[PDB]
This record gives structure tokens, sequence and C-alpha cells, in this order.
């Protein structure tokens, strides 16, 4: 019944930036805090951050603290991730987990995926 | 800092298996909240463990999580076909976190 849904596969030129939907459903959305992480190819996985949907407040790996912004829209229960100044090493698969932080901290559901590929327009 | 984990292991079916991961920093302790997530093909993740020891609801309790000498550990006790997959470890550092390369478990 909890399902994470996020938005199609997205191509993108370099330079540009572009926002990413996964949208919550068959839960309290605010109850949960929702992280996104980064995977690429032969690069394991990569935490991106996470947001508390209820106050929007928001924890960054440092090393996206200037590539992604994390928001909610709690009336439509969907997490959004902007990536901006896209390159090459933005090409990946980004996921959206959902956490819960009451007494530990663990993953549960994860959302399916969300492809982008920065390509140049030829 | 850099988590490491087994690259790939075997296993047989109904055989116990045990899955670390290890901190650059030195021992990993219930302070890194070590979390365990399975990938099955089709980019299927799945949250398995979280906080060292617990279990997200509805993991099947031949999951379990500790702490192993230096280590976090993640133990499959009685193997199944279907739990051929990649394991990531997590370990959080006082802000941020960071995964293991994964390990690929095969089993026979
Ligand atoms: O302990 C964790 C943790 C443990 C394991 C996986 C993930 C997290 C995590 O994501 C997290 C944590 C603590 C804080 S806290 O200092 O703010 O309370 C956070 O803000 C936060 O985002
Ligand atoms: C839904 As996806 C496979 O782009 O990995
Ligand atoms: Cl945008
Ligand atoms: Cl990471
Ligand atoms: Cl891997
Ligand atoms: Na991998
Ligand atoms: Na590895």
């Amino acid at each position: 019944e909890v399902q994470l849904q996020q938005s199609g596969a997205e191509l993108v030129k370099p330079g540009a930036s572009v926002k990413l939907s996964c949208k919550a459903s068959g839960y309290t959305f605010t109850s949960y805090w929702m992280h996104w992480v980064k995977q690429r190819p032969g690069r394991g996985l990569e935490w991106i951050g996470r947001i508390d949907p209820n106050g929007g407040g928001t924890k960054y790996n440092e090393k996206f603290k200037s590539k992604a912004t994390l928001t909610v829209d709690k009336p439509s229960s969907t997490a959004y991730m902007q990536l901006s100044s896209l390159t090459s090493e933005d090409s990946a698969v980004y996921y959206c987990a959902r956490m819960w932080y009451y007494g530990t901290y663990y993953f549960d559901y994860w959302g399916q995926g969300t492809t982008l590929t920065v390509s140049s327009a030829a | 800092a850099v988590v490491t984990q087994e690259s790939a292991l075997t296993t047989s079916p109904g055989e116990t298996v045990t899955l670390t991961c290890r901190s650059s920093t030195g021992a990993v302790t219930t302070s890194n909240y070590a979390n365990w997530v399975q990938e099955k093909p089709d980019h299927l993740f799945t949250g398995l463990i979280g906080g060292t020891n617990n279990r997200a609801p509805g993991v099947p309790a031949r999951f379990s999580g500790s702490l192993i000498g230096n280590k976090a550990a993640l133990t499959i006790t009685g193997a199944q076909t279907e739990d051929e997959a990649i394991y990531f470890c997590a370990l959080w550092y006082s802000n941020h976190l960071v995964f293991g390369g994964g390990t690929k478990l095969t089993v026979l």
C-alpha cells in the first residue's frame, strides 16, 4: 500500500536545471523523512540529503549542497529534488527513500528511481 | 570516510552468511546507526535494517544486524534463492551518511 512514484526518465542539456518528483501514497506523508540517493554505474550509491516533510527541514551531503535543492508539497504528498548547473557527472539514477527516525534510523520503502541523462544538443 | 564491504560472496541455500561493513575512520559503533539495503535486478531497492540492529517492517526475520568486532554485520540465517542480490550498507557520520560499495551475494 505504501508507494513512492518517481517521475519519468529525463534528458536535459548541460548547464540546465531539472526537478524530479517523488509521489508518496498509502501513509501519512509528514510522519517520515524522505531521502534522495544517487546511483551511477560502478559508483555504488551516493547520499544526496534528506528532507523532513514536517517543516521542510533539510540535511545535505556537503558534496551536493550547491547541487541539490530538496522541497516537499504537503497537499500533494510529493517530495521534489531540483538539480542545477547540470554536467555529465549528474547523469545517474536518482531515488527517493523513506526513513523512520524515532528510536532508530532505517530506510524502508524506495521509489523505482528516475534516470537522468545530461546530454548536449548536437 | 570510506565504507568498505566484501565485493562479492557466495552461499548455498539454507546456509548462514555474514556480510560486513567497515569504516575507514575506526571501529563502527551504534552511533553510526548502520543501515543495510537490498538491491534486486531492475533497480528494486528494499531497506532491511537501520540503527545497527532494527529491521524495517515486513523484512524477513532471517535478516539480522549487529556489530562484530570493529564492523557492522548483516547476517542471513538460512539463505533463500530470492536473497541473491546486491547489499549496500551505510554509516552515519555525525551529519552525513556514507554508503559502502555493495556486496553482490550469489546463492548456489
Ligand atoms: O542519525 C541519523 C541517521 C542514521 C542513519 C541513517 C540516516 C540518518 C539521517 O539521515 C540523519 C541522522 C541524524 C540526523 S540529526 O542529528 O538531525 O538528528 C539527521 O538530521 C539525519 O538526516
Ligand atoms: C525505472 As528506471 C529502470 O529508469 O532504472
Ligand atoms: Cl528546474
Ligand atoms: Cl555517500
Ligand atoms: Cl556493488
Ligand atoms: Na553496484
Ligand atoms: Na564493495
